[PDB]
């Protein structure tokens, strides 16, 4: 009927554009979450290693006053 | 078996075993006959005749001789059923596209029957009560040609 072909056009990419955009974020997000994985493999590795040193403290003072 | 009086269930095979309309019963007769008769024989007959089904009857009356009763009728007693299908006036309306494609698409639904199940045994009664460009050429394309769009019959 053209005018519903024309207006079933219109609606289609005002929905296509939206769309691309929408992935433009998950390919920002990938490149953010891992930028951020990064900054937790050294906490913890800076974490439970810390337990070492502080037990290494607490174990030597107690074994100073006994 | 055998259906029980006035049903839909139309039975085929040999695994099986006259109202109303006043005056027309000669005339009415042989042609009930040609369109049925040549389509009743079962089923070798046919390739025997070797002629291909009619694609349709056209009925032409003075007003109010009641022709569409026969009508009716005459779809009745062909199947079981067909089930009837009854076209309005405009025929055309919907002036944008379209319209042109209704006349042609109430005929789509008989042919895809057909392609599904094509060679037997399925019938479709198509009737245009008050029978230019597209629709002239269209109901002609699809009524004969380009290829099969027999088994089934249409009156006007």
């Amino acid at each position: 009927a053209l005018s519903e072909i024309e207006t079933r056009h219109s609606e289609i990419i005002k929905l296509e554009n939206s769309i691309r955009e929408l992935h433009d974020m998950f390919m920002d997000m990938a490149m953010l979450v891992e930028s951020q994985g990064e900054m937790i493999d050294r906490i913890e590795y800076n974490v439970e290693h810390a337990v070492d040193y502080v037990e290494r403290a607490v174990s030597d003072t107690k074994k100073a006053v006994k | 078996f055998e259906k029980a009086e006035n049903s839909s269930l139309n039975l085929i095979g040999k695994a099986k075993t006259k109202m109303g309309i006043g005056g027309l019963d000669k005339e009415f007769s042989d042609i009930f006959r040609r369109a049925f008769a040549s389509r009743v024989f079962p089923p070798e007959i046919v390739e025997q005749m070797g002629c291909k089904h009619v694609k349709g009857i056209l009925l032409y009356g003075p007003p109010g001789c009641g022709k569409t009763l026969l009508a009716r009728q005459i779809g009745k007693m062909l199947n079981a059923r067909e089930p009837k299908v009854v076209n309005g006036p405009e025929i055309l309306n919907k002036y944008v596209g379209e319209s042109e494609a209704n006349i042609r698409k109430l005929f789509a639904d008989a042919e895809e029957e057909q392609r599904r199940l094509g060679a037997n045994s399925g019938l479709h009664i198509i009737i245009f009560d008050e029978i230019h460009d597209t629709v002239v050429n269209q109901l002609l394309s699809k009524i004969d040609g380009v290829e099969q769009l027999n088994n089934i019959l249409v009156i006007g």
